[PDB]
DNA sequence: GGGGGGGGGGGGGGGGGGGGGTTTGGGGGGGGGG
DNA sequence: CCCCCCCCCCACCCCCCCCCCCCCCCCCCCCCC
């Protein structure tokens, strides 16, 4: 979301807002301000995705060594990506 | 005292021996100090070797991580010293000669390695020691026997205002030739030229060499090998032998690795 | 429920 | 309002089980005989 | 000087270790003084 097209789906994120913004106070319908809170809703996901917690089973004894790493990260991400 | 007077006594002592260096190893790494990180918190800690011991930090040093069993050794982070092993023999000339002459084991460390080459006589101040070794690596345990070794602190092989006073005499010619062979018969066209040989000439990159070559002929009843003794002894480093059966590759190089020969 | 503990790089 | 006692978690010790620990031929180099 | 030879080089028990289980200790919570 943030890289592809340097994110342009933000600018079509806050286009879809602004098509119920121009209309009257009154006139932004149940609906359409729904569809602001959702809107304001997407950018909060996409700011508040950040990598899990490596969490682990209790009942079997750690080993002689401990967790070999906690990155939890896919393949295909750098931390700098996120 | 000799290498094969050692005792038991002598274990902890401080001893100086006289011997012939066979050969060394390469460089060893010896750690001196540990690295440690952790592998929840990325925390890092030192930890200096103790005896040969790695005292590992069994918890994560941080009180606010304190996991057990989370430190792991960053080995390239750690810190070396050096160390080389050199097998320095009784030389023959001390020997009862009827038996082999023995050989032991020395340890010299940081930058005293490579202060000695196969071939030198040379004396080594240092520790007697005495380490166990193990019956197998898998095992703690030990053969009863222990191996011995000394662990040197100090080694040892076997100006201009002159020169220039010298340089203004108006014999010097002569004065250096003589001193070559005063021994022999005087000969001195034969010493000037060796005094050239001796000299060089110089050199230059673009092959040519400053070398010169010369050729003692006459008769075999004659003081020449005699001065090409003297010759020998007085160059830095040179070589002496003869070619009467001498082979193209004895003289120069042979066979796996090729070794140089006496030219070489 | 399976009895266990969340280890976090944040702390790091 | 502080100290004792009860209850639950966590760590350490001890035991038990398991796995590991020289001849023959060929090419090339080097030396000796016709 | 040339060729052949021959020499070299090479291809069952005991210890360490790990896993499992049980007990003991230490902290927290609740009650009693
Ligand atoms: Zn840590």
């Amino acid at each position: 979301i943030l890289s592809m097209e340097s994110g342009k789906v933000l600018r079509a994120a806050i286009r879809l807002a602004l098509d119920v913004i121009k209309i009257d106070r009154l006139s932004r319908t149940p609906r359409d301000n729904m569809v602001l809170k959702l809107v304001l809703n997407f950018f909060r996901n996409v700011i508040a995705i950040e990598p899990g917690e490596f969490t682990i089973n209790t009942k079997k004894s750690m080993p002689k060594k401990g967790i070999t790493s906690i990155d939890t990260l896919p393949p295909n991400v750098s931390m700098d990506d996120i | 005292k000799g290498m094969r007077e050692l005792n038991p006594n002598d274990i902890d002592k401080l001893i100086n021996l006289k011997g012939l260096v066979l050969r060394s190893t390469p460089v060893i790494p010896d750690m001196k100090v540990a690295f440690f990180k952790c592998n929840v918190c990325d925390h890092t800690m030192a930890v200096e070797i103790d005896r040969g011991v790695i005292q590992e930090p069994a918890r994560c040093e941080r009180i606010d991580c304190n996991e057990p069993n989370s430190m792991s050794l960053i080995h390239n982070r750690c810190s070396f010293a050096d160390k080389q092993v050199i097998k320095l023999q009784e030389t023959p000339d001390f020997v009862p000669d009827g038996q082999t002459p023995h050989s032991i084991s020395l340890c010299v460390y940081d930058e005293l390695v490579d202060s000695c080459r196969a071939g030198d006589r040379i004396e080594v101040t240092g520790t007697f020691r005495s380490i166990p070794i193990r019956a197998n690596s898998r095992q703690r345990v030990l053969k009863s026997l222990y191996k011995t070794y000394v662990d040197v602190v100090h080694v040892k092989k076997v100006d201009l205002a002159k020169i220039r006073e010298v340089a203004a005499r108006e014999d010097l010619y002569s004065l250096l030739a003589r001193s070559i062979a005063p021994s022999i018969y005087e000969l001195e066209d034969v010493k000037k030229g060796i005094l050239l040989q001796l000299f060089g000439g110089t050199n230059k990159t673009f092959r040519y060499r400053g070398d010169i070559n010369i050729l003692l002929c006459g008769d075999p009843s004659t003081s020449k090998s005699q001065i090409l003794q003297y010759v020998h002894k007085i160059t830095p480093r040179g070589v002496y032998t003869s070619g009467k059966g001498s082979s193209a590759v004895g003289l120069t190089a042979y066979i796996l690795v090729l070794e140089s020969g006496a030219l070489v | 429920s399976f009895k266990s503990r969340a280890l976090n790089h944040v702390k790091k």
